[PDB]
RNA sequence: GAUUAAUAGGGACAGUCGGGGGCGUCAGUAUUCAAUUGUCAGAGGUGAAAUUCUUGGAUUUAUUGAAGACUAACAACUGCGAAAGCAUUCGCCAAGGAUGUUUUCAUUAAUCAGGAACGUAAACUAUUAGGGAUCGGACGGCGUUUAUUUUUGACCCGUUCGGCACCUUACGAUAGGAGUAUGGU
């Protein structure tokens, strides 16, 4: 009911193409880590070029593409690659059941020092709270200045969005991870299938 | 000893910095059409009798 | 004179503050200018260059502009 | 324009990164930014209040306006690219089927 | 060939395959995922969008337009601004069961400053 | 007050570095690295986690770490680890990613 | 033991002192597919020929 | 009759600079509400549900109008203000900082009793002696680009003030708890 089958086999009249721009340090990393991305995108059937003059990634559908979702996967892939995620993580968003999201978190806090405190609180001591959030939601979270990048499945995306909202609204991430652990236990045992779970939080 | 090694690393950093300053001044100034004065020449400011 | 330029500046910021009446940074700067004016005027009273009864709160301002 | 069409033009311009530079940030001071926007408003108004709507869109297709903006603003600060990102016709006051079939 | 434009409104909760003419006003056919799957939990499934796209493509080829411009969107006001598994699997099922695809555009409403 | 939460927070590093996060690239590459698809991966992870719990309970030294090295291997290991952590902090400062504060 | 490390010596001296092949070069660089301003100049030269 | 003119002060002028403030004005979307049209069975949540809205047509699609809010991306190991705080365009109003001067008065200074103006939270924590960045002036000048050629601005680099921060150096410094018993209450 939830499983996505791999596309087995010209579905594009107008040769579609997407573009994104990036700065110079990203140009250095993208140039010495590009051939992985272009091998995987050629396997899916999408021609991808990088321009170190202008600083622009371009993806475009070739003649031999058949998977039509591949161009949108390519668009989100190159958006994240400009947004400085690691390249193996980008090739993992090239999977079928994967999806990204960005959370703008600068608007939700007014005071500068309070926002810095809450962002470091979301990241946690030694990265422990972050990696434990990644564990309990099966996602990958990257606190990126004013925005928070996240990749994973859709249920986990909703959970991570909720947790980021509550941590910015000053509900502590330790409280949130305790909530998530208890919810995980109630997901394990099946005799508690459909009741109001609020009696345990 | 530690003080001498520390201060000589700082001395190398300062001398390399001054050399890069003089190098950029040569490359971007009108002094480009001259020969680099040797340092054994640069040691004596003036001689008089 | 230094005191003349300072009281002219105080007159200017006071006229603007009377027209607007909402900001507070203008009030803070007017306070600082009034303090500087009072210290300098005190020094000038001590050196004796002006009459010791010369005072400015607002009527000296209105008379010097009128 | 000449045909009593009131319209709004929203133009967007990105700052040029000059070749042979080492400084990573190509920031312009706020005085330069306001002067560049003033020149942009001047150029757009001067090349949009002289012509008709058909001439305006015959200008909009090959992007002459961004080219002239770049050509006239590169002296105050070079611009990487100048596009006209929106063109909204607000009010049309006439129904001239003569001019309409003249287009068609 | 006649291009019809399909709005795929793919939330996290439900999926909307919507087919209109180039105006966007004249609705040809719409099929959601909730009207094809019984479970509200499974309402947003790639299976739901697969069945929805099969129904929609069957309808629009029985009309005979066989070519679609695709506009995908998501909940954009205070939501996530990213489409759904409905969107991906629906596009896949569509161009598998026919439907020469023209221009793809991800037209989501992005607020300048919301709250 | 809670304990199992403290265990999860502490041992997340080992668990996510071993095998349990199929969306993180390190965790998937380590789910097929060879030393976690070997025969007793969960047992070796159990050994590491039991040492971590005793270290939280109050032991000052470890059981997994080695003690005697010929100073060249140890200086090489320590220099490489410090260079890698500094390189990650620098490649975070560039691109603006924030990391955890630690002296 | 004692001969010149020729590559090291040429690099040291560099540090002190400071129409058939371009076709296969462009073929090699068209599989990257980095735009590469040197490849740009080379493509302009190949346009000129 | 009246000193140096201070590497302590204030003032003037000029070119500037700023997401400093106040007043009006201009837009941008989005949200909500409403209208019109195409609609045709769910839409909406949630881990799962439900409440609710739904043939008088919800959600959706397209076009408008009104209201109220905020100003995404740009957005920084930046900028501004005394703090709190400050990011749409433009106009006005005053103020303010830095720099330069072939500009003045010459202790006017520093500090704070008293006093005066501004106003749901927390939750892992006389130099250092240089260097590389950075922004604001100012001076310079091998050259690219505006430049149809002088302006002028952009890029490079050098000199000199000033300041927000980095690292290195210190020049130094200094500031009962848990178990286990016994007997009472």
């Amino acid at each position: 009911k939830w499983k996505i089958e791999p596309f087995l086999p010209g579905p594009f009249l107008e040769e579609s193409s997407f573009m994104t721009l990036f700065p110079k340090y990203r140009e250095r990393y993208l140039k010495d880590c590009w051939p992985l991305v272009t091998k995987a995108l050629e396997k899916h059937g999408i021609a991808a070029t990088l321009d170190i003059v202008e600083g622009s990634m371009t993806v475009k559908t070739t003649r031999k593409t058949y998977d039509p979702a591949a161009i949108l996967k390519a668009r989100d892939l190159i958006k994240l690659l400009a947004r400085s995620v690691p390249a193996p993580q980008a090739l993992k968003i090239l999977e079928d059941g994967m999806a990204c999201d960005i959370i703008k978190i600068r608007s939700m806090v007014r005071n500068k020092e309070r926002f810095v405190k809450r962002r470091q609180r979301l990241l946690g001591q030694n990265g422990t709270t972050l990696k434990a959030l990644e564990l309990l939601t099966q996602t990958y979270i990257l606190v990126h200045g004013n925005t928070v990048s996240v990749m994973g499945g859709y249920k986990g995306l909703k959970e991570v969005r909720r947790v980021v909202e509550d941590t910015m609204n000053n509900i502590h991430p330790i409280y949130l991870i305790k909530e998530l652990m208890i919810k995980r236990e109630l997901a394990k045992d099946p005799a508690l299938a459909h009741e109001d779970w609020s009696r345990y939080l | 000893p530690k003080v001498v090694k520390k201060a000589t690393e700082i001395k190398r950093e300062e001398l390399a910095a001054i050399k890069r300053r003089e190098e950029n001044e040569r490359k971007h100034s009108n002094k480009k059409y001259e020969k680099r004065k040797s340092e054994r020449e640069k040691a004596v400011l003036v001689k008089q009798q | 004179e230094d005191l003349y330029f300072l009281i002219k500046k105080a007159v200017a910021v006071r006229k603007h503050l009377e027209r607007n009446r909402k900001d507070k940074d203008s009030k803070f700067r007017l306070i600082l200018i009034e303090s500087r004016i009072h210290r300098l005027a005190r020094y000038y009273k001590t050196v004796g260059v002006l009459p010791p009864t010369w005072k400015y709160e607002s009527s000296t301002a209105s008379t010097l502009v009128a | 324009t000449t045909d009593h069409y009131l319209l709004r033009l929203f133009a967007i311009a990105f700052t040029k990164r000059r070749p042979n530079q080492i400084k990573k940030t190509t920031y312009a001071q706020s005085s330069q930014i306001r002067a560049i926007r003033r020149k942009m408003v001047e150029i757009i108004q001067r090349e949009a209040a002289s012509c008709t709507l058909h001439q305006l869109v015959s200008k909009l297709i090959p992007e002459v306006i961004g080219r002239e903006i770049e050509k006239a603003t590169q002296g105050i600060y070079p611009l990487q690219n100048v596009h006209i990102r929106k063109v909204k016709l607000l009010k049309q006051p006439k129904f001239d089927l003569g001019a309409l079939m003249a287009l068609h | 060939l006649v291009f019809g434009v399909a709005r795929i409104f793919a939330s996290f909760n439900d999926t909307f395959v919507h087919v209109t003419d180039l105006s966007g006003r004249e609705t040809i056919c719409r099929v959601t995922g909730g009207m094809k799957v019984k479970a509200d939990r499974d309402e947003s499934s790639p299976y739901a969008a697969m069945l929805a796209a099969q129904d929609v493509a069957a309808r629009c080829k029985e009309l005979g337009i066989t070519a679609l411009h695709i506009k995908i969107r998501a909940t954009g006001g205070n939501g996530t601004k990213t489409p759904g598994p409905g969107a991906q699997s629906a596009l896949r099922a569509l161009a598998r069961s026919g439907m020469k695809i023209g221009r793809i555009e991800d037209v989501t409403p992005t607020p300048s400053d919301s709250t | 007050n809670d304990l199992a939460l403290q265990r999860l927070i502490a041992e997340s590093h080992i668990l996510s570095e071993a095998g349990a996060n199929p969306s993180h690239w390190q965790s998937s590459h380590a789910a097929t690295t060879g030393t976690n698809t070997r025969a007793f991966a969960t047992g070796r992870i159990a050994k590491k986690t039991t040492d971590m719990r005793i270290q939280a309970l109050g032991a000052k030294e470890s059981i997994l770490t080695q003690q005697k090295m010929p100073m060249n291997m140890r200086k090489g290991i320590v220099k490489h680890q410090e260079e890698k952590e500094k390189k990650r902090r620098q490649e975070a400062r560039e691109n603006g990613i924030v990391l955890e504060r630690e002296v | 033991i004692g001969n010149l490390d020729l590559r090291s010596e040429k690099q040291r001296q560099a540090e002190r002192d400071l129409n058939t092949a371009l076709k296969k070069y462009l073929r090699k660089q068209r599989k990257k597919n980095i735009i590469d301003e040197k490849r740009l100049k080379a493509e302009e030269l190949y346009r000129q020929m």
